[PDB]
Protein backbone atom coordinates (compact mmCIF):
# COMPACT_ATOMS: atom_id res chain seq x y z
CA UNK A 1 0.00 0.00 0.00
CA UNK A 2 0.98 3.62 -0.54
CA UNK A 3 2.23 5.86 2.27
CA UNK A 4 -0.03 8.57 3.64
CA UNK A 5 0.41 12.00 5.16
CA UNK A 6 1.41 12.98 8.66
CA UNK A 7 -1.50 12.45 11.01
CA UNK A 8 -1.85 13.43 14.65
CA UNK A 9 -2.75 9.95 15.88
CA UNK A 10 -0.60 6.92 15.29
CA UNK A 11 -1.38 3.47 16.65
CA UNK A 12 -0.54 1.31 19.67
CA UNK A 13 3.20 1.72 20.04
CA UNK A 14 3.86 4.85 18.00
CA UNK A 15 0.89 6.98 19.01
CA UNK A 16 2.72 10.27 18.61
CA UNK A 17 2.51 11.87 22.02
CA UNK A 18 5.51 13.29 23.82
CA UNK A 19 8.00 10.95 25.41
CA UNK A 20 7.11 10.26 29.03
CA UNK A 21 9.22 8.94 31.86
CA UNK A 22 8.76 8.23 35.53
CA UNK A 23 4.96 8.23 35.45
CA UNK A 24 3.61 5.00 36.89
CA UNK A 25 0.12 3.54 36.68
CA UNK A 26 -1.75 1.47 39.24
CA UNK A 27 -4.97 -0.39 38.51
CA UNK A 28 -6.84 -3.23 40.20
CA UNK A 29 -8.87 -5.98 38.53
CA UNK A 30 -12.64 -5.34 38.53
CA UNK A 31 -13.24 -8.87 39.81
CA UNK A 32 -11.60 -7.84 43.09
CA UNK A 33 -13.18 -4.39 42.85
CA UNK A 34 -16.71 -3.60 43.99
CA UNK A 35 -18.66 -1.73 41.29
CA UNK A 36 -21.24 0.96 42.15
CA UNK A 37 -19.78 1.54 45.58
CA UNK A 38 -19.84 5.21 44.62
CA UNK A 39 -23.48 5.71 43.68
CA UNK A 40 -24.81 6.72 47.10
CA UNK A 41 -23.32 10.01 48.45
CA UNK A 42 -22.04 10.41 44.89
CA UNK A 43 -25.32 10.97 43.04
CA UNK A 44 -26.22 13.46 45.78
CA UNK A 45 -23.14 15.52 46.52
CA UNK A 46 -21.16 15.20 43.29
CA UNK A 47 -24.35 15.76 41.30
CA UNK A 48 -25.04 18.90 43.31
CA UNK A 49 -21.47 20.08 42.65
CA UNK A 50 -21.88 19.39 38.93
CA UNK A 51 -25.17 21.25 38.97
CA UNK A 52 -23.91 24.23 40.97
CA UNK A 53 -20.86 24.90 38.81
CA UNK A 54 -22.77 24.54 35.56
CA UNK A 55 -26.46 25.51 35.86
CA UNK A 56 -26.33 29.28 35.58
CA UNK A 57 -24.91 29.31 32.04
CA UNK A 58 -28.03 27.36 31.00
CA UNK A 59 -30.50 29.10 33.28
CA UNK A 60 -29.84 32.69 32.21
CA UNK A 61 -30.39 32.10 28.43
CA UNK A 62 -33.47 29.98 29.17
CA UNK A 63 -34.77 32.75 31.41
CA UNK A 64 -34.14 35.47 28.81
CA UNK A 65 -35.74 33.63 25.91
CA UNK A 66 -38.64 32.24 27.92
CA UNK A 67 -39.46 35.69 29.28
CA UNK A 68 -39.22 37.15 25.79
CA UNK A 69 -41.44 34.41 24.33
CA UNK A 70 -43.95 34.87 27.14
CA UNK A 71 -44.10 38.64 26.68
CA UNK A 72 -44.53 38.22 22.93
CA UNK A 73 -47.25 35.59 23.30
CA UNK A 74 -49.09 37.75 25.84
CA UNK A 75 -48.93 40.71 23.46
CA UNK A 76 -50.25 38.49 20.65
CA UNK A 77 -53.26 37.29 22.63
CA UNK A 78 -53.82 40.88 23.71
CA UNK A 79 -53.99 42.47 20.29
CA UNK A 80 -56.12 39.72 18.76
CA UNK A 81 -58.77 40.28 21.43
CA UNK A 82 -61.58 42.82 21.62
CA UNK A 83 -59.60 45.22 23.81
CA UNK A 84 -56.71 45.80 21.43
CA UNK A 85 -58.40 45.66 18.05
CA UNK A 86 -57.75 49.34 17.27
CA UNK A 87 -54.09 48.79 18.15
CA UNK A 88 -54.13 45.80 15.79
CA UNK A 89 -55.62 48.15 13.21
CA UNK A 90 -52.85 50.71 13.63
CA UNK A 91 -49.90 48.28 13.78
CA UNK A 92 -51.14 45.98 11.02
CA UNK A 93 -51.39 48.99 8.70
CA UNK B 1 23.23 -39.44 48.05
CA UNK B 2 21.59 -38.88 51.44
CA UNK B 3 20.48 -35.94 53.58
CA UNK B 4 20.64 -36.32 57.35
CA UNK B 5 19.24 -34.00 60.01
CA UNK B 6 19.57 -33.60 63.79
CA UNK B 7 18.46 -31.08 66.39
CA UNK B 8 19.38 -29.41 69.67
CA UNK B 9 17.36 -26.20 69.15
CA UNK B 10 19.55 -25.52 66.19
CA UNK B 11 19.06 -27.81 63.20
CA UNK B 12 22.08 -29.46 61.60
CA UNK B 13 21.46 -30.75 58.08
CA UNK B 14 24.21 -31.92 55.73
CA UNK B 15 24.99 -33.46 52.35
CA UNK B 16 28.20 -35.48 52.50
CA UNK B 17 29.50 -35.37 48.95
CA UNK B 18 32.84 -37.21 49.22
CA UNK B 19 33.70 -36.51 45.58
CA UNK B 20 33.75 -32.72 45.96
CA UNK B 21 36.90 -30.77 46.76
CA UNK B 22 35.46 -28.02 48.98
CA UNK B 23 33.10 -27.82 51.94
CA UNK B 24 30.55 -25.07 52.57
CA UNK B 25 29.45 -24.50 56.18
CA UNK B 26 26.97 -21.81 57.11
CA UNK B 27 23.80 -20.77 58.90
CA UNK B 28 20.53 -20.32 56.99
CA UNK B 29 18.00 -18.19 58.84
CA UNK B 30 14.26 -18.53 58.36
CA UNK B 31 13.61 -14.83 58.12
CA UNK B 32 13.75 -13.14 54.75
CA UNK B 33 12.45 -10.15 52.90
CA UNK B 34 8.88 -11.13 53.77
CA UNK B 35 9.43 -10.36 57.46
CA UNK B 36 9.99 -6.61 57.29
CA UNK B 37 7.65 -3.70 57.61
CA UNK B 38 7.89 -1.22 54.71
CA UNK B 39 9.91 1.26 56.77
CA UNK B 40 12.92 -0.90 57.69
CA UNK B 41 12.95 -2.44 54.22
CA UNK B 42 16.35 -3.51 52.99
CA UNK B 43 17.77 -4.37 56.40
CA UNK B 44 18.45 -7.93 55.22
CA UNK B 45 20.38 -6.57 52.24
CA UNK B 46 22.36 -4.44 54.65
CA UNK B 47 23.13 -7.45 56.86
CA UNK B 48 24.26 -9.27 53.71
CA UNK B 49 26.65 -6.47 52.91
CA UNK B 50 28.02 -5.93 56.41
CA UNK B 51 28.70 -9.66 56.53
CA UNK B 52 30.43 -9.33 53.17
CA UNK B 53 32.17 -6.14 54.31
CA UNK B 54 35.81 -5.48 53.57
CA UNK B 55 37.25 -5.99 57.07
CA UNK B 56 35.19 -9.12 57.64
CA UNK B 57 36.13 -10.56 54.25
CA UNK B 58 39.79 -9.75 54.91
CA UNK B 59 39.76 -11.57 58.26
CA UNK B 60 38.01 -14.44 56.46
CA UNK B 61 40.56 -14.48 53.65
CA UNK B 62 43.50 -14.66 56.07
CA UNK B 63 42.64 -18.32 56.72
CA UNK B 64 41.50 -19.16 53.21
CA UNK B 65 37.77 -18.78 53.75
CA UNK B 66 35.46 -17.32 51.11
CA UNK B 67 32.23 -15.77 52.30
CA UNK B 68 28.83 -15.95 50.64
CA UNK B 69 25.35 -14.69 51.40
CA UNK B 70 21.86 -14.66 49.96
CA UNK B 71 18.69 -12.70 50.70
CA UNK B 72 15.46 -14.23 49.48
CA UNK B 73 11.81 -13.64 50.30
CA UNK B 74 11.71 -16.45 52.85
CA UNK B 75 15.27 -17.24 53.90
CA UNK B 76 18.58 -15.54 54.52
CA UNK B 77 21.84 -17.42 54.48
CA UNK B 78 25.42 -16.78 55.56
CA UNK B 79 27.67 -19.44 54.07
CA UNK B 80 31.42 -19.84 54.62
CA UNK B 81 33.33 -21.99 52.13
CA UNK B 82 36.73 -23.55 52.74
CA UNK B 83 38.92 -26.55 52.06
CA UNK B 84 37.63 -29.82 53.58
CA UNK B 85 40.33 -29.72 56.25
CA UNK B 86 39.19 -26.37 57.65
CA UNK B 87 35.61 -26.95 58.81
CA UNK B 88 36.63 -26.13 62.40
CA UNK B 89 38.16 -22.87 61.21
CA UNK B 90 34.98 -22.01 59.30
CA UNK B 91 32.75 -22.76 62.30
CA UNK B 92 34.94 -20.73 64.64
CA UNK B 93 34.93 -17.85 62.17
CA UNK B 94 31.14 -17.94 61.83
CA UNK B 95 30.93 -18.05 65.63
CA UNK B 96 33.18 -15.00 65.95
CA UNK B 97 31.34 -13.19 63.14
CA UNK B 98 27.77 -13.48 64.43
CA UNK B 99 27.55 -15.03 67.87
CA UNK B 100 30.55 -13.83 69.86
CA UNK B 101 30.30 -10.21 68.75
CA UNK B 102 28.53 -7.86 66.38
CA UNK B 103 29.79 -4.45 67.56
CA UNK B 104 33.04 -4.69 65.61
CA UNK B 105 31.09 -5.33 62.43
CA UNK B 106 28.68 -2.54 63.43
CA UNK B 107 31.25 0.18 63.99
CA UNK B 108 30.50 3.66 62.69
CA UNK B 109 32.89 3.66 59.73
CA UNK B 110 32.03 0.14 58.55
CA UNK B 111 28.30 0.85 58.77
CA UNK B 112 28.51 4.17 56.94
CA UNK B 113 30.69 2.74 54.17
CA UNK B 114 28.37 -0.24 53.79
CA UNK B 115 25.26 1.95 53.74
CA UNK B 116 26.90 4.03 51.01
CA UNK B 117 27.72 0.88 49.03
CA UNK B 118 24.23 -0.60 49.30
CA UNK B 119 22.66 2.73 48.40
CA UNK B 120 24.83 2.75 45.28
CA UNK B 121 23.87 -0.86 44.47
CA UNK B 122 20.14 -0.24 44.94
CA UNK B 123 20.26 2.85 42.71
CA UNK B 124 22.26 0.93 40.09
CA UNK B 125 19.67 -1.87 40.25
CA UNK B 126 16.81 0.60 40.01
CA UNK B 127 17.96 2.42 36.89
CA UNK B 128 19.87 -0.25 34.95
CA UNK B 129 18.60 -3.82 35.57
CA UNK B 130 15.27 -3.88 33.81
CA UNK B 131 13.84 -7.47 33.74
CA UNK B 132 14.62 -7.99 37.42
CA UNK B 133 13.01 -4.72 38.45
CA UNK B 134 10.00 -5.73 36.36
CA UNK B 135 9.80 -8.97 38.34
CA UNK B 136 10.19 -7.06 41.61
CA UNK B 137 7.33 -4.73 40.68
CA UNK B 138 5.35 -7.82 39.69
CA UNK B 139 5.78 -9.08 43.23
CA UNK B 140 5.09 -5.58 44.56
CA UNK B 141 1.73 -5.39 42.80
CA UNK B 142 0.59 -9.01 42.92
CA UNK B 143 0.83 -9.11 46.71
CA UNK B 144 0.33 -5.48 47.58
CA UNK B 145 -0.22 -4.16 51.14
CA UNK B 146 1.05 -7.53 52.35
CA UNK B 147 4.58 -8.47 53.52
CA UNK B 148 5.39 -10.67 50.53
CA UNK B 149 5.33 -7.54 48.34
CA UNK B 150 8.50 -6.12 49.74
CA UNK B 151 11.57 -6.29 47.49
CA UNK B 152 14.59 -8.16 48.75
CA UNK B 153 16.87 -5.39 47.57
CA UNK B 154 15.19 -2.62 49.54
CA UNK B 155 14.06 0.81 48.44
CA UNK B 156 16.06 4.04 48.24
CA UNK B 157 13.58 5.98 50.36
CA UNK B 158 13.64 3.49 53.25
CA UNK B 159 17.27 2.35 53.16
CA UNK B 160 18.57 5.88 53.73
CA UNK B 161 16.69 5.99 57.04
CA UNK B 162 18.24 2.89 58.61
CA UNK B 163 20.69 3.32 61.48
CA UNK B 164 22.50 0.76 63.62
CA UNK B 165 19.58 0.45 66.06
CA UNK B 166 17.34 -1.02 63.36
CA UNK B 167 20.05 -3.50 62.37
CA UNK B 168 20.34 -4.62 65.99
CA UNK B 169 16.55 -4.74 66.44
CA UNK B 170 16.18 -6.98 63.39
CA UNK B 171 19.06 -9.09 64.68
CA UNK B 172 17.42 -9.54 68.07
CA UNK B 173 14.05 -10.37 66.58
CA UNK B 174 15.12 -12.66 63.73
CA UNK B 175 18.60 -14.16 64.26
CA UNK B 176 17.31 -16.72 66.69
CA UNK B 177 17.65 -20.36 67.68
CA UNK B 178 14.52 -21.97 66.23
CA UNK B 179 14.61 -19.58 63.27
CA UNK B 180 17.95 -20.93 62.06
CA UNK B 181 19.43 -24.00 60.40
CA UNK B 182 23.19 -24.48 60.32
CA UNK B 183 24.06 -26.17 57.03
CA UNK B 184 27.13 -28.05 55.94
CA UNK B 185 27.38 -29.11 52.30
CA UNK B 186 30.26 -30.40 50.24
CA UNK B 187 32.99 -32.70 51.52
CA UNK B 188 32.13 -32.89 55.22
CA UNK B 189 30.57 -35.68 57.24
CA UNK B 190 27.48 -35.14 59.35
CA UNK B 191 28.96 -36.61 62.53
CA UNK B 192 32.01 -34.37 62.22
CA UNK B 193 29.83 -31.27 61.96
CA UNK B 194 27.61 -32.27 64.90
CA UNK B 195 30.59 -33.18 67.10
CA UNK B 196 32.30 -29.92 66.18
CA UNK B 197 29.21 -27.86 66.97
CA UNK B 198 28.87 -29.65 70.30
CA UNK B 199 32.60 -29.09 70.86
CA UNK B 200 31.87 -25.37 70.77
CA UNK B 201 28.66 -23.89 72.18
CA UNK B 202 27.34 -21.80 69.24
CA UNK B 203 24.04 -20.74 70.84
CA UNK B 204 22.55 -17.94 68.74
CA UNK B 205 19.72 -16.67 71.01
CA UNK B 206 16.65 -17.60 73.09
CA UNK B 207 14.33 -17.63 70.05
CA UNK B 208 10.57 -17.37 69.22
CA UNK B 209 10.38 -14.82 66.29
CA UNK B 210 7.42 -12.45 65.53
CA UNK B 211 4.19 -14.07 64.29
CA UNK B 212 3.50 -11.45 61.50
CA UNK B 213 -0.32 -11.08 61.39
CA UNK B 214 -0.99 -10.53 57.64
CA UNK B 215 -1.11 -13.68 55.53
CA UNK B 216 -0.13 -13.38 51.87
CA UNK B 217 -3.10 -13.01 49.53
CA UNK B 218 -2.95 -12.64 45.76
CA UNK B 219 -4.49 -9.48 44.33
CA UNK B 220 -5.02 -9.05 40.60
CA UNK B 221 -3.64 -5.67 39.61
CA UNK B 222 -1.21 -3.97 37.28
CA UNK B 223 1.61 -1.46 37.39
CA UNK B 224 3.01 0.31 34.34
CA UNK B 225 6.44 1.90 34.58
CA UNK B 226 6.35 3.50 31.15
CA UNK B 227 9.72 4.92 30.10
CA UNK B 228 9.80 5.94 26.45
CA UNK B 229 13.59 6.44 26.49
CA UNK B 230 14.31 2.70 26.64
CA UNK B 231 15.03 0.50 23.61
CA UNK B 232 12.81 -2.43 24.61
CA UNK B 233 9.60 -3.31 26.44
CA UNK B 234 10.04 -5.60 29.43
CA UNK B 235 6.87 -7.16 30.81
CA UNK B 236 6.04 -9.83 33.38
CA UNK B 237 2.58 -11.30 33.80
CA UNK B 238 1.54 -13.89 36.36
CA UNK B 239 -1.35 -15.57 38.16
CA UNK B 240 -1.48 -16.86 41.73
CA UNK B 241 0.81 -19.88 41.77
CA UNK B 242 1.28 -22.72 44.17
CA UNK B 243 3.16 -22.33 47.47
CA UNK B 244 5.54 -24.95 48.79
CA UNK B 245 4.05 -27.89 50.72
CA UNK B 246 1.35 -28.03 48.12
CA UNK B 247 0.29 -31.19 46.27
CA UNK B 248 0.30 -29.14 43.04
CA UNK B 249 3.94 -28.08 43.35
CA UNK B 250 5.46 -30.29 40.67
CA UNK B 251 2.33 -29.93 38.54
CA UNK B 252 2.72 -26.15 38.59
CA UNK B 253 6.39 -26.47 37.71
CA UNK B 254 5.62 -28.88 34.86
CA UNK B 255 2.99 -26.46 33.58
CA UNK B 256 5.70 -23.81 33.55
CA UNK B 257 7.98 -26.29 31.80
CA UNK B 258 5.49 -27.05 28.97
CA UNK B 259 5.98 -23.59 27.52
CA UNK B 260 9.61 -23.45 28.65
CA UNK B 261 11.94 -20.60 27.82
CA UNK B 262 13.12 -19.14 24.55
CA UNK B 263 15.84 -16.95 23.07
CA UNK B 264 15.22 -15.70 19.55
CA UNK B 265 18.90 -15.29 18.69
CA UNK B 266 20.11 -18.76 19.59
CA UNK B 267 19.57 -21.23 16.73
CA UNK B 268 18.90 -24.28 18.91
CA UNK B 269 16.38 -22.27 20.94
CA UNK B 270 14.21 -21.55 17.90
CA UNK B 271 13.73 -25.27 17.21
CA UNK B 272 12.12 -26.29 20.50
CA UNK B 273 9.00 -28.42 20.72
CA UNK B 274 6.65 -25.61 21.75
CA UNK B 275 3.55 -24.83 19.73
CA UNK B 276 3.84 -21.17 20.74
CA UNK B 277 6.93 -20.81 18.57
CA UNK B 278 4.98 -21.32 15.34
CA UNK B 279 2.96 -18.23 16.18
CA UNK B 280 5.79 -16.24 17.70
CA UNK B 281 8.54 -16.65 15.09
CA UNK B 282 6.66 -15.42 12.03
CA UNK B 283 6.75 -11.66 12.62
CA UNK B 284 9.42 -11.79 15.37
CA UNK B 285 7.19 -10.84 18.27
CA UNK B 286 9.73 -11.12 21.11
CA UNK B 287 13.43 -11.55 21.78
CA UNK B 288 13.07 -13.91 24.74
CA UNK B 289 10.71 -15.22 27.36
CA UNK B 290 10.75 -17.62 30.28
CA UNK B 291 7.93 -19.28 32.17
CA UNK B 292 8.46 -19.31 35.92
CA UNK B 293 6.72 -21.17 38.72
CA UNK B 294 7.78 -19.27 41.82
CA UNK B 295 6.84 -20.86 45.13
CA UNK B 296 7.00 -19.08 48.46
CA UNK B 297 6.01 -20.11 51.97
CA UNK B 298 2.53 -18.56 51.94
CA UNK B 299 1.71 -18.18 48.24
CA UNK B 300 3.30 -18.36 44.81
CA UNK B 301 3.38 -17.04 41.27
CA UNK B 302 2.99 -18.70 37.88
CA UNK B 303 3.52 -16.74 34.70
CA UNK B 304 6.04 -15.51 32.20
CA UNK B 305 8.43 -12.61 31.82
CA UNK B 306 9.53 -11.39 28.42
CA UNK B 307 11.34 -8.67 26.53
CA UNK B 308 10.70 -7.43 23.03
CA UNK B 309 11.74 -4.76 20.58
CA UNK B 310 8.67 -5.16 18.33
CA UNK B 311 6.84 -2.57 20.41
CA UNK B 312 3.83 -2.31 18.10
CA UNK B 313 2.91 -6.00 18.43
CA UNK B 314 3.03 -6.51 22.18
CA UNK B 315 -0.69 -7.31 22.30
CA UNK B 316 -0.18 -10.10 19.77
CA UNK B 317 2.56 -11.53 21.99
CA UNK B 318 0.29 -11.48 25.05
CA UNK B 319 -2.59 -12.82 22.95
CA UNK B 320 -0.82 -15.88 21.57
CA UNK B 321 0.87 -16.59 24.91
CA UNK B 322 -2.44 -16.54 26.76
CA UNK B 323 -4.21 -18.68 24.14
CA UNK B 324 -1.42 -21.19 24.63
CA UNK B 325 -2.08 -20.94 28.37
CA UNK B 326 -5.73 -21.68 27.66
CA UNK B 327 -4.67 -24.82 25.82
CA UNK B 328 -3.65 -26.29 29.20
CA UNK B 329 -7.23 -26.40 30.44
CA UNK B 330 -8.83 -27.82 27.32
CA UNK B 331 -6.55 -29.83 25.04
CA UNK B 332 -2.96 -30.26 26.24
CA UNK B 333 -1.59 -33.36 24.54
CA UNK B 334 0.32 -36.33 25.92
CA UNK B 335 3.55 -35.57 24.04
CA UNK B 336 3.79 -32.08 25.55
CA UNK B 337 3.43 -33.61 29.01
CA UNK B 338 6.12 -36.22 28.29
CA UNK B 339 8.46 -33.53 26.94
CA UNK B 340 7.88 -31.35 30.00
CA UNK B 341 8.57 -34.35 32.24
CA UNK B 342 11.92 -34.96 30.58
CA UNK B 343 12.94 -31.30 30.60
CA UNK B 344 11.88 -30.77 34.19
CA UNK B 345 13.82 -33.84 35.31
CA UNK B 346 16.76 -32.30 33.46
CA UNK B 347 16.62 -28.80 34.91
CA UNK B 348 15.70 -30.04 38.39
CA UNK B 349 18.68 -32.35 38.48
CA UNK B 350 20.86 -29.52 37.23
CA UNK B 351 19.53 -27.30 40.00
CA UNK B 352 19.81 -29.68 42.93
CA UNK B 353 22.88 -31.59 41.77
CA UNK B 354 25.19 -28.98 40.33
CA UNK B 355 28.79 -28.97 41.46
CA UNK B 356 28.66 -25.73 43.44
CA UNK B 357 28.32 -26.33 47.20
CA UNK B 358 26.99 -22.89 48.15
CA UNK B 359 23.91 -23.34 45.96
CA UNK B 360 23.31 -26.73 47.57
CA UNK B 361 23.62 -25.04 50.96
CA UNK B 362 21.06 -22.36 50.05
CA UNK B 363 18.58 -24.89 48.67
CA UNK B 364 18.94 -27.36 51.55
CA UNK B 365 18.65 -24.58 54.12
CA UNK B 366 15.47 -23.24 52.54
CA UNK B 367 13.89 -26.67 52.23
CA UNK B 368 14.64 -27.89 55.75
CA UNK B 369 13.51 -24.55 57.16
CA UNK B 370 10.15 -24.76 55.43
CA UNK B 371 9.20 -28.44 55.38
CA UNK B 372 11.43 -29.90 58.10
CA UNK B 373 13.35 -32.34 55.87
CA UNK B 374 14.78 -32.36 52.37
CA UNK B 375 12.92 -34.35 49.74
CA UNK B 376 15.62 -36.27 47.89
CA UNK B 377 15.71 -36.27 44.12
CA UNK B 378 14.59 -39.85 43.44
CA UNK B 379 11.23 -39.33 45.13
CA UNK B 380 11.00 -36.06 43.21
CA UNK B 381 11.45 -37.97 39.96
CA UNK B 382 8.77 -40.45 41.05
CA UNK B 383 6.40 -37.55 41.76
CA UNK B 384 7.16 -36.12 38.31
CA UNK B 385 6.48 -39.53 36.73
CA UNK B 386 3.15 -39.72 38.56
CA UNK B 387 1.73 -36.65 36.77
CA UNK B 388 -0.83 -37.34 34.03
CA UNK B 389 -2.62 -35.10 31.56
CA UNK B 390 -5.75 -35.06 33.74
CA UNK B 391 -3.72 -33.67 36.65
CA UNK B 392 -2.48 -30.82 34.46
CA UNK B 393 -5.99 -30.10 33.16
CA UNK B 394 -7.44 -30.10 36.68
CA UNK B 395 -4.68 -27.79 37.89
CA UNK B 396 -5.14 -25.45 34.93
CA UNK B 397 -8.87 -25.31 35.52
CA UNK B 398 -8.22 -24.55 39.17
CA UNK B 399 -5.51 -21.91 38.71
CA UNK B 400 -5.37 -20.69 35.09
CA UNK B 401 -8.81 -20.79 33.47
CA UNK B 402 -10.36 -17.36 34.00
CA UNK B 403 -8.39 -16.21 37.04
CA UNK B 404 -7.06 -12.78 37.92
CA UNK B 405 -3.62 -11.86 36.65
CA UNK B 406 -0.93 -9.44 37.76
CA UNK B 407 0.98 -7.40 35.18
CA UNK B 408 4.13 -5.34 35.47
CA UNK B 409 5.88 -3.58 32.62
CA UNK B 410 8.45 -0.94 31.80
CA UNK B 411 10.00 0.54 28.70
CA UNK B 412 7.95 1.21 25.59
CA UNK B 413 4.79 -0.47 26.82
CA UNK B 414 2.31 1.80 25.08
CA UNK B 415 1.53 -1.06 22.70
CA UNK B 416 0.42 -3.04 25.73
CA UNK B 417 -3.34 -2.63 25.94
CA UNK B 418 -5.67 -2.14 28.91
CA UNK B 419 -6.09 -4.52 31.82
CA UNK B 420 -9.47 -5.78 30.66
CA UNK B 421 -8.53 -7.26 27.30
CA UNK B 422 -5.59 -9.07 28.88
CA UNK B 423 -7.87 -10.30 31.66
CA UNK B 424 -10.62 -11.38 29.27
CA UNK B 425 -8.10 -13.24 27.16
CA UNK B 426 -7.64 -15.73 30.02
CA UNK B 427 -10.81 -17.51 28.87
CA UNK B 428 -11.26 -18.33 25.23
CA UNK B 429 -15.07 -17.83 24.74
CA UNK B 430 -14.86 -20.82 22.32
CA UNK B 431 -14.90 -23.54 24.97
Amino acid sequence: GPPSGKTYMGWWGHMGGPKQKGITSYAVSPYAQKPLQGIFHNAVFNSFRRFKSQFLYVLIPAGIYWYWWKNGNEYNEFLYSKAGREELERVNV
Amino acid sequence: AEVTQLSNGIVVATEHNPSAHTASVGVVFGSGAANENPYNNGVSNLWKNIFLSKENSAVAAKEGLALSSNISRDFQSYIVSSLPGSTDKSLDFLNQSFIQQKANLLSSSNFEATKKSVLKQVQDFEENDHPNRVLEHLHSTAFQNTPLSLPTRGTLESLENLVVADLESFANNHFLNSNAVVVGTGNIKHEDLVNSIESKNLSLQTGTKPVLKKKAAFLGSEVRLRDDTLPKAWISLAVEGEPVNSPNYFVAKLAAQIFGSYNAFEPASRLQGIKLLDNIQEYQLCDNFNHFSLSYKDSGLWGFSTATRNVTMIDDLIHFTLKQWNRLTISVTDTEVERAKSLLKLQLGQLYESGNPVNDANLLGAEVLIKGSKLSLGEAFKKIDAITVKDVKAWAGKRLWDQDIAIAGTGQIEGLLDYMRIRSDMSMMRW
